[PDB]
RNA sequence: UGUCCUACGCCGGCAGGCGCGGGUAACCCGUUGAACCCCAUUCGUGAUGGGGAUCGGGGAUUGCAAUUAUUCCCCAUGAACGAGGAAUUCCCAGUAAGUGCGGGUCAUAAGCUUGCGUUGAUUAAGUCCCUGCCCUUUGUACACACCGCCCGUCGCU
C-alpha cells in the first residue's frame, strides 16, 4: 500500500559518492512510527514523502 | 595532468592483473615496441606486423 | 514505410474532407495532413479555403502555428 | 528454423544438465528458404550428429523419407546429400513448439525464433 | 556515459533503441570491422565452412558477416526487439531469444568457434539483486567451454570500463576451462582500442668497497676511470 | 564506550565541509 | 581601432571603379540602424527548397609575380551526412550553450589567439568510488628477502 510521511529531520548525506541522503522519517497517519530511510534528491525538514514498501529501514555505514 | 591521468590508469591495469594472478594460482591452477616517443599514437613497423597486444591468460 | 501524400485533392477525399472535417475538435495543417494523407501545402489551403465558407473557426493565427475549431 | 540446430540443441535447466537432449520437436508451419549447398560442410557434419536423433526428430515432425544410416563418403552421391541438405538447411518451421523431456518447459518457435528464458 | 550503466540490457535496448541502433551508419561499420578481426583472430580452419556460435548477435550484423563467408551460425540475445529486427533483415543462421548468464542449451562439442561481439561487460554488473556478476558469468564460461568443440577458439570482444571488469571475466574465463589470452589490437590506440579475449576451449668490487669505505665515513679516493685497471701483468 | 562505537559505526557522518564556489550605487 | 577608418554623389546586378569631403579622434565613420530574436509568406518527412564539398565557364581586386586554383562575385553540379561501441573535454548564474562584432599577427587572405555584447537555461550547494596533490601514523598483511625443488628418461665419442 502507499503510504506517506514526513521527513523530521537529516542525518547526512550517504553513499559512496554523497548521491543519497540517510534521513529520519515519520508517519502522519501515525505519529508513533520513526524509521530510517535513505533518498534521492534534495531534502530538508518538513519535507513529505510518498513510501511505496513501508516496512524495511534503510543502512548505510 | 590527463597524461599521468592516462598513464598510472594503464599502471593500475597491469597491477590489478598481476594481484590477479597469485590468487589466481592459488584456487586454480603491450604495445611497448609499438608506442612513438615523438606522439601519441601507434606508429607501423617493417618487422613485426601491425600494432597489438598479448597478454596470456593462465 | 515512404509517405506518400497526395498533392491535389482526389474525388472521395474532397468529399469526406467536407463532409467530416468542420467536426473534429482540433483543426491543424499537422493533424488533417497526418489523417488525410495530404501534403501540408494543400491542407494549410484547405483549410483557409474552409474558413472562407464560415465553417471553421479560428482561435488564433501564428507564422509556425494556426489552429481551428469548429463552429458549434 | 534449421533441424541440425534443434537436433544438437540441449536444455539449459540446470538439474537436466547433462542428459536432457535431445529435444521433442513440432510442426504448424512448414516453409523451404534456400540455402547454398557446400558439400564440404555437408561431409563434415555427417560423422558429428547421432542418426537416430534424425529418426526421432523427424517421427516428431511426420516425415520418414530419410536416409537411415550414416552416410558417408567424398561428396560424391548428389541426391542424398541435396535431400539431406534440403531436410536440415532449407526446410523451416516457421510456427512450432518444443518441450524438454526432462523438464517438460514449452519453448515457443514464433517465426522463428524459439524462447530459452527462465 | 556508457549503454551498459542504463540498466537491464533487455530494457535498454527496447523498439526506440532498436530501431536507432540499425540506422546508426558507425554501428554498422564498427560492427561489420570487428566481426572482420573476430573470425581472423580465432583460427578457424582455412577453406572451411565452420559452425560458429553468435553469443551477442543483437541486429544479425555480426552474424551477417559470418553468412557471407559461408559459416552457418547460431544467434543468442536477450533483447526481443532486437531479435525480430534480426529476423527483418532475414539472416541465414538461427536464432534464439535467451541470456548468456543462465547458459547455452547445446550439446558439449557442438560449435566449432563462437562470435561475441560487445555483450560480455553487460555480465558484470547485477541489474537485479538476485543477479551475481561473478556467478553469471563463471557459468556463462563453464557453458560456452563444454557447448564449444573442445579446441575451438571462442573470440570475445569486450569494453571494458575498469580493470575490474576485465579482471572478473578473465578469472571466471581461466577457472571455467578455458584457456588462451587477450589480443588488445592498436592498444595505445583509443579509437581502435579492441580488447579480444581469445578463448580456446583446449672493478665492481673495487667499487663495492670504496662504497662500504665511504658509508664507514673515512676518506676515500674520487672514483674515476682508472678504478679497478690492470697495471701490469705480473711476473 | 562500546555502544557509542557500534552506533558510530552504524550511523554515517555529517556536517564539516566549507566549499567556495561561484547594488547601492 | 583608424592616415588608413570612411561619410556622400555617380556607374554597374554583384564583386567592384570615378570624384569630392571628415577624422592624429568621446568632434568623423557612429544616435556603431549587428546577428540570433519578433511578425508575415512559401516549403511538408522526401539524402527533399535540409546539407554544402568537389568540379566547368565568366567578371573583379591586391601585388614585380596568382600556374599547384591569394581572395571576392555570378551561373551551373548537389558528394558523404538519417544524431555517431564508447574513448573522452569543459562547466554552478547573467554561468553553460545559441548568436553576431572588435584588437594583434597582414601589399591581399581567412585562421589562429585574445576581448565584447545579445538571448538566456537544465542539474547541484554534496562525496572521497576513479584521477591528481597534500598530510598523519606505520613497515606487522602481500611482495622482496630466507630455506627447499631446482624438472626427470635413453642414446655415441
Ligand atoms: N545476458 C545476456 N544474454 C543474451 N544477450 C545479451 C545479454 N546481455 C546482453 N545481451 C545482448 O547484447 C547485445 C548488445 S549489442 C550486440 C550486437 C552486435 N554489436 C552486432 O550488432 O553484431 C544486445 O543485443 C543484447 O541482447
Amino acid at each position: 500500500p502507499i503510504k506517506l510521511a514526513r521527513v523530521t529531520k537529516v542525518l547526512g548525506r550517504t553513499g559512496s559518492q554523497g548521491q543519497c541522503t540517510q534521513v529520519r522519517v515519520e508517519f502522519m497517519d501515525d505519529t508513533s512510527r520513526s524509521i530510517i530511510r535513505n533518498v534521492k534528491g534534495p531534502v530538508r525538514e518538513g519535507d513529505v514523502l510518498t513510501l511505496l514498501e513501508s516496512e524495511r529501514e534503510a543502512r548505510r555505514l | 595532468r590527463n597524461k599521468k591521468h592516462q598513464k598510472l590508469k594503464h599502471q593500475k591495469e597491469a597491477e590489478e592483473e598481476e594481484l590477479e594472478i597469485p590468487p589466481q594460482y592459488q584456487a586454480g591452477g603491450p604495445g611497448a615496441e609499438y608506442k612513438a616517443k615523438k606522439a601519441k599514437g601507434d606508429v607501423k613497423k617493417k618487422g613485426r606486423p601491425d600494432p597489438y597486444a598479448y597478454i596470456p591468460l593462465n | 514505410d515512404k509517405l506518400n501524400n497526395l498533392v491535389l485533392f482526389d474525388k472521395a477525399t474532397y468529399d469526406k474532407l467536407c463532409k467530416e472535417v468542420p467536426n473534429y475538435k482540433l483543426i491543424t495543417p499537422a493533424v488533417v495532413s497526418e489523417r488525410l494523407k495530404i501534403r501540408g501545402s494543400l491542407a494549410r489551403a484547405a483549410l483557409q479555403e474552409l474558413l472562407s465558407k464560415g465553417l471553421i473557426k479560428l482561435v488564433s493565427k501564428h507564422r509556425a502555428q494556426v489552429i481551428y475549431t469548429r463552429n458549434t | 528454423m534449421k533441424l541440425l540446430t534443434h537436433n544438437l540443441l540441449s536444455s539449459h535447466v540446470r538439474g537436466v544438465g547433462s542428459r536432457g537432449f535431445p529435444l521433442r520437436l513440432q510442426a504448424t508451419e512448414v516453409r523451404i528458404c534456400p540455402v547454398e549447398f557446400n558439400p564440404n560442410f555437408v561431409a563434415r557434419m555427417i560423422p558429428k550428429v547421432e542418426w537416430s536423433a534424425f529418426l526421432e526428430a523427424a517421427d516428431n515432425l511426420r516425415l520418414i523419407q530419410v536416409p537411415k544410416g550414416p552416410v558417408e563418403g567424398y561428396e560424391e552421391n548428389e541426391e542424398f546429400l541435396r535431400t539431406m541438405h534440403h531436410l536440415l538447411l532449407e526446410v523451416e518451421v516457421i510456427e512450432g513448439t518444443l518441450q524438454c523431456p526432462e523438464s517438460g518447459r514449452m519453448f515457443p518457435i514464433s517465426r522463428g525464433i524459439p524462447n530459452m528464458l527462465l | 556515459r556508457r549503454p551498459e550503466h542504463g540498466g537491464p540490457p533487455e530494457l535498454f535496448y527496447d523498439e526506440t533503441e532498436a530501431r536507432k541502433y540499425v540506422r546508426n551508419s558507425r554501428m554498422i561499420d564498427i560492427q561489420t570491422r570487428m566481426a572482420g578481426r573476430a573470425l581472423e583472430l580465432l583460427y578457424l580452419p582455412e577453406n572451411k565452412p565452420c559452425y560458429l556460435l553468435d553469443i551477442g548477435c543483437g541486429t544479425g550484423l555480426s552474424g551477417s558477416y559470418l553468412s557471407d563467408e559461408g559459416h552457418y551460425w547460431v544467434g543468442l540475445d536477450i533483447s526481443p526487439a532486437m531479435l525480430d529486427e534480426a529476423v527483418d533483415r532475414e539472416i541465414e543462421g538461427d536464432l534464439l531469444l535467451g541470456d548468456m548468464g543462465q547458459g547455452i542449451p547445446f550439446k558439449p562439442g557442438t560449435f566449432d568457434g563462437c562470435i561475441s561481439i560487445s555483450a560480455v561487460q553487460w555480465l558484470c554488473n547485477a541489474n537485479k539483486k538476485s543477479e551475481n556478476p561473478a556467478k553469471r558469468l563463471y557459468c556463462f564460461f563453464a557453458s560456452l567451454f563444454s557447448v564449444l568443440v573442445r579446441g575451438s577458439r571462442a573470440v570475445l570482444q569486450l569494453y571494458p570500463e575498469n580493470s575490474e571488469q576485465l579482471e572478473l571475466i578473465t578469472t571466471q574465463a581461466t577457472k571455467a576451462g578455458f584457456s588462451g589470452g587477450m589480443v588488445v589490437d592498436y592498444p595505445n590506440s583509443a579509437k581502435a582500442k579492441k580488447f579480444y579475449l581469445c578463448l580456446f576451449s583446449g672493478r665492481a668490487w673495487v667499487l663495492e668497497k670504496k662504497e662500504r669505505h665511504r658509508r664507514q665515513g673515512r676518506e676515500v679516493r674520487p672514483d674515476t676511470q682508472y678504478t679497478g685497471r690492470k697495471r701490469k701483468p705480473r711476473f | 564506550p562500546l555502544a557509542d562505537q557500534i552506533l558510530a559505526g552504524n550511523a554515517v557522518r555529517a556536517g564539516v565541509r566549507e566549499k567556495r564556489r561561484g547594488e547601492e550605487y
